[PDB]
């Protein structure tokens, strides 16, 4: 899709050990399938179907999307920061799109 | 049987649901069915699935969480067509499920 923009916010630093909280947005209509036109048409579904987060190559959470998940979907989740390195986030989309993010962490 | 409960039973394997060590999160008001804010939290779930059981497609998300993360904590924002109850179910290491669930009151419906 279309400006499929995403916004993290994340500290860039946490301690050796320490629990940082992860939130993460993209832009998206999430067409839901439900919505109907003024033909009285339902508009088809097309959504961001898989959102996964990852620190350094291992997962911190993976989300399996419904078009019951709002418009421009936002998930809020815990990191374990053991060491320096960085967060990769991807969205995947119902039209074959992949979106990816990459926000670095120091400890 | 219901969407629910065919999503439900597959989810726990056939089994019922248990109780106790989740905790949902919902506003008791929802001013916007559009967007509403939702908090679910397991300690040592493996999955936390989300439904919302007045939807068409109740289904809302599979949150699974992976090694990285420092707890089974994970918050979201869902549509709710009206008034309706929002349902959480944890599932454990050893595959059992326990159930948690709210009634959630929207002003503007959804959609």
């Amino acid at each position: 899709a279309d400006d499929a923009k995403p916004r993290v916010k994340v500290p860039s630093s946490a301690k050796a050990g320490e629990t940082v909280t992860v939130k993460a947005l993209i832009s998206h209509k999430m067409e839901s399938g439900q919505r109907k036109d003024a033909d009285g048409k339902l508009i088809p579904r097309s959504i961001i179907n898989r959102f996964t987060c990852e620190l350094n190559g291992v997962n911190v959470v993976d989300v399996a999307i419904d078009p019951a998940v709002s418009t421009n979907p936002y998930f809020e989740f815990d990191a374990k920061v053991d060491a320096a390195g960085e967060f990769k986030f991807t969205w995947y989309d119902d039209d074959g799109s992949v979106y990816e993010d990459v926000k670095p962490i120091a400890v | 049987s219901s969407t629910v409960d065919e999503l439900t039973a597959a989810f726990t394997g056939g089994a019922a649901t248990g109780e106790g060590g989740l905790t949902l999160t919902a506003p008791e008001i929802a001013e916007n069915g559009n967007t509403v804010p939702i908090e679910v939290k397991a300690p040592g779930a493996v999955a936390i699935m989300l439904l919302a059981a007045g939807n068409p497609e109740p289904a809302v998300a599979t949150f699974n969480f992976g090694p990285a993360a420092a707890d089974q904590r994970a918050a979201t924002r869902i549509r709710l067509a009206q008034t309706q109850d929002v349902i959480a179910l944890a599932k454990m290491a050893d595959g059992s499920v326990v159930k948690a669930q709210t009634t959630v009151k929207v002003t503007i419906g959804g959609c």
